[PDB]
């Protein structure tokens, strides 16, 4: 087959760069290890007010003040 | 409705927009979410011609 | 400016009037434009930006293979225009007239409800949210990609479908 | 694995199996121009199937045991009474030539399935498309009520259209005063008895309409009775034709399935030339119908299926 | 007689035969445990 | 057998008849109740479904 | 008005003739405008003067279908004072054929008629006098 | 057409009816109906002459402007109440033009004309599925908000398809063309019935399927497309004959088959909710419907008619066209009735 | 009208609460007819197709018998449980609603004047 | 909200009343269908705005894809009618009386 993928290749360029880089982004984003940051980054930005919730004794991984160390962080966005 | 496909395989195709209080794309309440939210809870179970 | 939905409204509707009293396809294109162009308007006025361009950018690209079309197969030695048949302009008056005499008459029976003549241009927003982000109309279409993806898929099919549809036809 | 969509699907295209040499060859003449010579060796030569012309018993050749039926049930035309009286008050004459027609249409289907099937080329003589110089020429002499003729181009014109012409037609010309003297040779008392007029107007029927005809859909080659005689010549000139200006050019793939499954199923192919059209030449009737179906079916290799019939030997007909 | 085109049921279609009795075959041998087996669940449930 | 065994067959199948006649006038006294107030298990036509309510907090206040 | 039509059933038969004449006129009209509408549109006629004249046919015909439907109806109800009797609509029913063959000319719509509109038009009154409901709502 | 092709536009028809029962949203369910309108286009211009062009052409701007109708309906009450559903306490002006919309898709009368001359330019095939699958997806629609279609004009059109289905099919002599005005008349039954215990709707769904399939099919043996074509069915294929007779007459309300049941059981259950007069001229009407048939037998099976010469060509050769399921589907017609009960 | 019925679940065949109920004898009148129709249905196939009729297709003949009344003993048990659970309604809403389905004296023949016609 | 929707509605009316009686020409009852899904369009637009319901925002987008398609259908076939009859005319689609 080497002989076709070459001569496609020498007389319709157009239709290779095409097949090629239709696979290149099919494949690439199972490969690469940034995907998964995608979707984390899509979570960081709080278009909506963080309603807070209530204190029943119980609830303890929360924190209390915005910047304490006991909650979710952003320390990981800005070394990316 | 005529086939009970969806429900039967428990998949919601095109049942989670049916009405306004119906989860919206970002967290924006649609205008009168209050109030059919509260028409729908009512009418449950109790059905059509008890909800009318 | 409290009457502005309503001269864009009254002008889609007679642009339609023009295109329901058919007239050769050309000048229905073009009516067709202005009806569209006006929808385009509308639905800005009521907050939308992204759905008015879309009416405004999938029907101009129809009307070209409409009048590629008409200008193949729909064609006379003389084609009619609106004032061509004295019958035709004598329904366009009367129509244009006719708005009027139902615009004005649904008034005086009913004060306010189906019609607000009196109260005009107090009832077209309902309560934007002053403060927010993500409001923007035309994210909602964006969910056609998440959590509306039945929606994508029919109508997918139906442009993918369409293409054998339209070869057998024409074969 | 009967044919049909299924089988075009898994690699049974067509087109794949055509070769050069895979053509539609009629032979066409006049009444003794001596087109079975030159037929035959035309097959041998090309390597082709020859078919030999449909008569009156065509479809009882292709059916059953392979012989001839009694001739109540091939048809109600006999070639020989349409000689001896073609006038006659029964319209004999008009159903042999319909019923002619009728087992033509059936073999050309035949030769089509074969070059479709295996790419063998086919080489009919005096196909379908040759066949309405003879009505045309009853016509002329008065052999046919004009209420007929219409009748007779009905039928062509519902079920030629869909079968592609011969590739090429092979006219071998002779004069009426040369063919006059041949009939007589030939030793048929029956046939001796053929008015010239008759003859000219088949001469004239393929010179006025077919021969130019079939030159927008096919490649004529026309013949002497002297250059017949030898015919490895006439091979020689259908080795190097050239092949354009024909509907088989665009055929695709898949129009030869449509073709191939219309051909195939021979009630298919004979529904239109069945048309409830009460021609009192051609109608039965239901108490002369009734007594040829029954007495058909009381015969030995038929009542049942080809596969079916106990009486011929057929075994395991509980598992069939 | 013997055929002049070779009938398209000259042979048994010894796939169909298999399939077909092998079909019917486990088609009564799955309903008599269903019956068998409805019935003793019809005893279970609703007593003797 | 006599007059003993076509007596009370008969009033075997007058009851199997009569019964059936009652019952099929209450099935149509109940479901003549039953679409007028939908208060039993028939005729309970549909209504929009309750589990997809959103119910967690929004962006504006007053939803 | 829907109350208009509603007036016909509010006195007993013969009690003012005069209103009832009028209710059977207009509802005969409405049909045959209805009616006419149709042949209008399907079968056209070859001009617009064709056409009208055509409504005017039918619709002054099933008028005239109401007016001896209703006048006779009524009459025989104020002789014979008998108001709850099925056989006055069959009479007066009747006379709508012999009206009907009047107009379209021939006698055979004219003997069909009375035995077809005079049948339709007596099982009306049955229907109304002992409670006949078409169009039911659904009630199970 | 090729595979691909053939594919792909069966299987948007297939997905017509699909989509159209499974969603809930009524925007889904028109959505239904717009693949079967424009799946069976090409199918219908296969054979490619001015008979098939026209056909289609009637078929998709009948469709294509009761596709539109039935939009308003759904736009309008999502104005109103907010929903994609037909809910209660919605206008019944909005619901009205949603029947009238469906009437137009399914062919009842007075919107019923175009469905006998569509017909008429189509194969044989292709009127099978214009005729019973593509008339389950309307149905769907209907069956779902039986409980709000009005009354009155529920019935005034299956009245007018009883009656105009009878009439107008009392004088075709094309066989597609009686077929069409079988399915009027039938469809004013599965309509008459609609409001009362939809259930019954079904049932004379599938009952007519099982008929017309067979008669449909038992017309493609020899592509008979006239009375005249079927008289000569005795001497091609007379097997045939035997339950001709019985499916025809079945598919007109005679008792011993099984095209009585429904006619039987929706006139009982309209007699349940004081529905005399309606059951009467609608079962009265109904025997018309028989008349027809009747005249098809004499022709066909009874008393049999001149054949033609060359005919005798057709009987030496060998058939192999009915695909099975013409017996099983025309015994299952004809008969089934000692299994009403299993049915209702 | 039991589509919506309390516990109702979505397109199944036969609910779990449906084998309380005995189940077809399997040779009941109805059973037998199915596979007297499929009978038919073979014999009719044949006779169809030119095929001897009750000679030819033993196997396809043998395969409709089984198919139909394969076929019917599920149909029919499902139609069992369908009147059962439209019995079991129909007798529970009864009991529920006292007021609309009261418990009536009929009055014996000896108490009512039932009227005469006479013939003459 | 109030006094545009009656405009739109009577447009869809209007348009709906031009897609009926029919004229000399079957492009121009094309067209007609073209207005009918663009008041449809924009009644479902200025609803769901009005509304504030970005859930329902895709049904408008969906109407058009398949409106257009019937476009697409309709263009098609008007090919193959004017291929047959050279006219466009829609009284030349009278071949099916019988
Ligand atoms: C109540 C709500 C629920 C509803 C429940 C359901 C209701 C009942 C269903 C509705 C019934 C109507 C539906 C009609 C469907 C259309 C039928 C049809 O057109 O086929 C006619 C067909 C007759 O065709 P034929 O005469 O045998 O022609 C043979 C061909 O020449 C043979 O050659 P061929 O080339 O045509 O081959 C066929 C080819 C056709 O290609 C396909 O298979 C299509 C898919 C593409 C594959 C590539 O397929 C293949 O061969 C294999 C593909 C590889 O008969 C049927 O199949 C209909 C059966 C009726 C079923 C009744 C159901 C009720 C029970
Ligand atoms: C209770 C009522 C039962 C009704 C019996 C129906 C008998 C029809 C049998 C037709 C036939 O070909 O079988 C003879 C056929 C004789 O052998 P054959 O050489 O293949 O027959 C050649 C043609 O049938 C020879 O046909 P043909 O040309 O001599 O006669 C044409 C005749 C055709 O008959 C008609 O005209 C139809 C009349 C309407 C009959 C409607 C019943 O006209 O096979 C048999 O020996 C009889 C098999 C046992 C009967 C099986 C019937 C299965 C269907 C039962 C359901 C009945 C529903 C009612
Ligand atoms: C003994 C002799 C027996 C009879 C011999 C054969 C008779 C030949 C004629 C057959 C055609 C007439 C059938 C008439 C009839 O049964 O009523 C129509 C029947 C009446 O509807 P319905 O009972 O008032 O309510 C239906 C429910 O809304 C729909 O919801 P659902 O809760 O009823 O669920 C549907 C149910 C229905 O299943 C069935 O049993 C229906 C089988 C009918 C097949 C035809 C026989 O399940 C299925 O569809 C099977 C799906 C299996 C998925 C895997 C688990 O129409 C349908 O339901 C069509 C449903 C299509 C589902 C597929
Ligand atoms: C009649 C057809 C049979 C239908 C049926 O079996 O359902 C019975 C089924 C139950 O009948 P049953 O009174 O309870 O029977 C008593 C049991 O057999 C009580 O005894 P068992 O349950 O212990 O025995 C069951 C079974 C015996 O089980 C076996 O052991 C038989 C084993 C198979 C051996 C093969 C021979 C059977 O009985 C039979 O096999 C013979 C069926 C007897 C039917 C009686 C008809 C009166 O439904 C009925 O009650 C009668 C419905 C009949 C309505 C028929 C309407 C059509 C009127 C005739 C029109 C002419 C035919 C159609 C038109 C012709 C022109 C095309
Ligand atoms: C616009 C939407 C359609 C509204 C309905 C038509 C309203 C005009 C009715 C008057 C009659 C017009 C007519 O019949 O056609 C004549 C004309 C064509 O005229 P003509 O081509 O026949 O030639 C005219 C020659 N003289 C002047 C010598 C008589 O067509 C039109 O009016 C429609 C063209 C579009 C008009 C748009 C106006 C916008 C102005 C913005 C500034
Ligand atoms: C709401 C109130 C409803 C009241 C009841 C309305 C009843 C209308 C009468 C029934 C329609 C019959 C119209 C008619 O008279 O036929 C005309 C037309 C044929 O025209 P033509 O042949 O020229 O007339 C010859 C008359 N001797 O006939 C035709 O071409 C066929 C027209 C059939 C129309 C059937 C639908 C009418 C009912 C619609 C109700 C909605
Ligand atoms: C309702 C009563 C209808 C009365 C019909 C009167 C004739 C008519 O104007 O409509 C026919 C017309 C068809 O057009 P056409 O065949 O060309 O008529 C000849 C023109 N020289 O039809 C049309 O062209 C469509 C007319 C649309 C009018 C819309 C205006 C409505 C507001 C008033
Ligand atoms: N369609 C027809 N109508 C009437 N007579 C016909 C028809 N076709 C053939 N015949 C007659 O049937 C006989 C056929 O002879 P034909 O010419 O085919 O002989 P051959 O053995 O094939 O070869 P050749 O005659 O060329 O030596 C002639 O009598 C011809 O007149």
């Amino acid at each position: 087959i080497s002989a076709f993928l070459k001569n496609a290749w020498a007389k319709e360029p157009v239709l290779v760069v095409s097949f090629s880089v239709w696979g290149l982004a099919i494949i690439m984003p199972m490969i690469s290890p940034y995907t998964k940051y995608a979707s984390m980054i899509n979570k960081a930005t709080p278009y909506n007010y963080p309603v807070p919730v209530r204190d029943d004794g119980n609830m303890p991984d929360v924190p209390s003040h915005p910047q304490d160390p006991l909650g979710p962080s952003l320390d990981w966005l800005k070394n990316l | 409705p005529f086939l009970d496909i969806q429900k039967k395989l428990g998949i919601s195709l095109d049942r989670h927009f049916m009405f306004l209080s119906a989860e919206q794309p970002y967290k924006n309440a649609a205008r009168c979410h209050a109030f059919e939210k509260e028409w729908i809870e009512c009418a449950h179970g109790i059905g059509g011609t008890r909800a009318k | 400016m409290n009457n502005y939905i309503f001269v864009l409204s009254s002008l889609f509707l007679v642009g339609c009037l023009g295109l329901a009293l058919k007239p050769s396809p050309i000048y229905g294109g073009l009516g067709l434009i202005v009806s569209g162009f006006v929808g385009c308007l509308m639905v800005l006025g009521f907050g939308g930006s992204f759905l008015g361009l879309m009416v405004f950018l999938i029907y101009l690209g129809g009307m070209l293979v409409v009048f590629g079309y008409t200008t193949a197969m729909a064609t006379e030695e003389y084609p009619e225009t609106w004032g061509s048949n004295w019958l035709i302009l004598g329904f366009l008056v009367l129509g244009v007239i006719m708005e009027v005499f139902l615009i004005c008459v649904l008034n005086y029976y009913d004060e306010v409800g189906v019609i607000n003549l009196d109260g005009l241009g107090d009832w077209l927003m309902y309560e934007v949210d002053d403060v927010g982000v993500m409001l923007e109309g035309g994210i909602g279409v964006a969910a056609m990609y998440s959590c509306a993806t039945w929606m994508m898929v029919v109508a997918g099919w139906s442009l993918f479908a369409g293409i054998f549809i339209i070869i057998e036809i024409t074969r | 694995l009967r044919y049909g969509l299924l089988a075009a699907i898994l690699g049974d295209k067509t087109t794949k199996k055509l070769h050069e040499y895979s053509r539609v060859i009629t032979v066409d003449g006049n009444i003794c121009s001596g087109k079975n010579k030159l037929a035959k060796e035309i097959a041998q030569q090309l390597g082709m199937k020859h078919y030999p012309e449909a008569g009156i018993q065509y479809s009882s050749t292709t059916t059953g045991d392979g012989r001839p039926l009694d001739i109540e049930f091939s048809g109600s035309c006999s070639l020989e009474k349409f000689y001896d009286d073609p006038k006659s008050n029964d319209g004999n004459s008009y159903r042999l030539q319909s019923w002619l027609y009728a087992s033509r249409l059936l073999q050309y289907a035949d030769a089509l399935e074969h070059l479709l099937s295996t790419g063998q080329g086919v080489v009919l003589e005096r196909s379908i498309y040759s066949d309405f110089v003879f009505l045309e020429a009853m016509y002329n002499q008065g052999y046919i009520r004009k209420q007929c003729v219409d009748h007779y181009n009905e039928i062509k014109r519902l079920t030629l259209p869909e079968y592609l012409p011969p590739h090429a037609v092979i006219y071998i010309d002779v004069p009426v005063p040369e063919v006059q003297s041949r009939i007589q040779k030939k030793g048929d008392p029956h046939e001796m008895k053929v008015t010239s007029a008759y003859l000219q107007d088949i001469e004239n029927a393929y010179k006025k309409t077919f021969l130019p005809k079939m030159s927008e859909m096919c490649e004529v080659l026309v013949y002497d009775s002297w250059e017949a005689e030898d015919p490895t010549k006439v091979v020689e000139d259908i080795e190097y034709l050239k092949y354009n200006k024909g509907p088989w050019l665009k055929q695709d793939d898949w129009t030869f399935h449509y073709l191939r499954m219309l051909v195939q199923d021979k009630t298919e192919v004979l529904n239109y030339t069945t048309i409830p059209v009460y021609l009192p030449e051609i109608t039965i009737g239901a108490h002369q119908g009734s007594r040829i179906y029954n007495s058909f079916r009381e015969l030995p290799g038929r009542k049942y299926a080809p596969g079916y019939n106990a009486e011929v030997g057929d075994k395991w007909i509980w598992l069939k | 007689k013997f055929y002049v085109r070779e009938p398209v049921n000259a042979k048994p279609n010894w796939l169909a035969v298999g399939l077909s009795v092998g079909a019917s075959v486990f088609m009564w041998i799955y309903l008599i445990q269903t019956h068998n087996e409805d019935v003793l669940e019809y005893k279970r449930r609703n007593g003797l | 057998d006599g007059p003993e065994k076509n007596y009370e067959k008969t009033l075997a199948i007058l009851q199997i008849e009569s019964e059936k006649a009652e019952l099929r006038l209450k099935e149509q006294e109940v479901r003549r109740l039953m679409r007028a107030r939908g208060d039993g298990p028939w005729y309970q036509f549909p209504t929009p479904e309750k589990e997809f309510i959103d119910h967690s907090p929004k962006a504006t206040p007053d939803n | 008005v829907k109350r208009f039509f509603e007036s016909y059933h509010e006195v007993p038969d013969g009690t003012q003739c005069h209103r009832k004449t009028y209710i059977t006129t207009a509802l005969g009209g409405i049909c045959g405008i209805i009616g006419s509408a149709y042949s209008v549109s399907l079968n056209p006629a070859d001009s617009t003067l064709e056409a009208v004249a055509r409504v005017g046919r039918y619709t002054f015909t099933a008028a005239a279908i109401g007016a001896m439907f209703g006048l006779t109806t009524c009459v025989s109800a104020q002789v014979r004072e008998k108001p709850d009797d099925p056989l006055n609509y069959f009479i007066g029913g009747c006379a709508g054929g012999l009206t009907l063959g009047a107009r379209t000319h021939s006698y055979g719509t004219a003997a069909m008629g009375c035995v077809y509109m005079g049948t339709a038009a007596a099982l009306f009154k049955i229907g109304k006098l002992e409670g006949w409901e078409l169009f039911p709502t659904p009630k199970v | 057409m090729n595979p691909i092709t053939l594919a792909i536009i069966y299987f948007t028809i297939f997905l017509g009816p699909v989509i159209t029962m499974s969603s809930t949203n009524l925007m889904l369910m028109w959505v239904g109906l717009e693949f079967s309108l424009l799946a069976i286009i090409p199918m219908l211009i296969n054979k490619k002459n001015p008979r098939s062009t026209e056909a289609a052409t009637k078929y998709f701007v009948t469709q294509a402007t009761a596709s539109m109708i039935i939009l308003l309906a759904i736009v309008l009450n999502y104005k109103q109440l907010g929903t994609w559903m037909f809910q209660q306490q919605t206008n019944g002006l909005i619901l009205n033009m949603t029947l009238m919309a469906l009437s137009m898709k399914l062919g009842l009368a007075p919107f019923h004309f175009w469905l006998p001359e569509v017909t008429q330019g189509i194969p044989l095939h292709m009127g099978l599925i214009l005729l019973t699958w593509q008339k389950i997806a309307p149905l769907s629609i209907l069956i779902q908000i039986y409980p709000l279609l009005n009354s009155t004009i529920i019935l005034m059109l299956a009245i007018t398809s009883i009656f105009m289905g009878a009439w107008g099919g009392l004088n075709q002599t094309q066989m597609r063309k009686i077929m069409a005005y079988s399915s009027i008349a039938h469809m004013g039954w599965m309509l008459a019935i609609l409001p009362y215990n939809p259930s019954l709707t079904l049932l004379n769904l599938m009952i007519y399927i099982i008929l017309t399939a067979p008669m449909f099919m038992a017309l493609m043996l020899n592509n008979s497309m006239t009375i005249n074509s079927i008289s000569l069915l005795w001497n091609k294929t007379p097997a045939m004959l035997t339950m001709i007779s019985l499916m025809l007459l079945s598919l007109g309300g005679l008792p011993p088959l099984t095209g009585f049941l429904p006619k039987w059981i929706i006139i009982t259950e309209l007699m349940k909710n004081n529905c005399l007069i309606m059951a009467t001229l609608m079962a009265m009407m109904a025997l018309l419907n028989l008349f027809f048939y009747t005249r098809l037998i004499y022709s066909t099976s009874l008393t049999m008619f001149p054949t033609n010469n060359n005919s005798k060509m057709m009987t030496h050769q060998t058939k192999t066209k009915p695909n099975l399921m013409f017996s099983t589907l025309a015994i299952m017609s004809t008969m089934t009735l000692p299994l009403a009960p299993q049915l209702i | 009208m039991m589509n919506g019925r309390p516990g109702h679940e979505p397109l199944k065949f036969l609910p779990d609460e449906a084998r309380s109920l005995p189940p077809p004898k399997l040779n009941d009148p109805r059973l037998v007819y199915m596979g007297l129709l499929g009978y038919c249905t073979g014999l009719m196939d044949n006779m169809l197709r030119m095929r001897p009729v009750m000679r030819a297709g033993l196997h396809r003949q043998l395969l409709f018998v089984t198919s139909f009344v394969f076929a019917g003993y599920f149909y029919l048990k499902r139609q069992n449980y369908l009147y059962a659970v439209k019995d079991h309604d129909m007798f529970g809403y009864i009991k529920l609603h006292p007021e609309d389905f009261p418990e009536k004296e009929k009055k014996t023949y000896a108490e009512i004047l039932e009227p005469f016609h006479p013939v003459r | 909200m109030p006094s545009t929707f009656f405009n739109l509605t009577m447009a869809f009316s209007l348009s709906l009343l031009g897609t009926l009686m029919f004229r000399s020409h079957l492009m121009s009852t094309l067209l007609c269908l073209e207005g009918m899904v663009l008041s449809l369009f924009i009644m479902t637009s200025v609803t769901s705005l009005n509304s504030n319901s970005m859930s329902s925002m895709p049904i408008p987008i969906t109407i058009l894809v398949f409106a257009a398609c019937e476009a697409a259908v309709g263009l098609a076939l008007l090919v193959k009618v004017s291929n047959t009859y050279g006219t466009d005319y829609v009284q030349n689609l009278n071949l099916l009386q019988c």
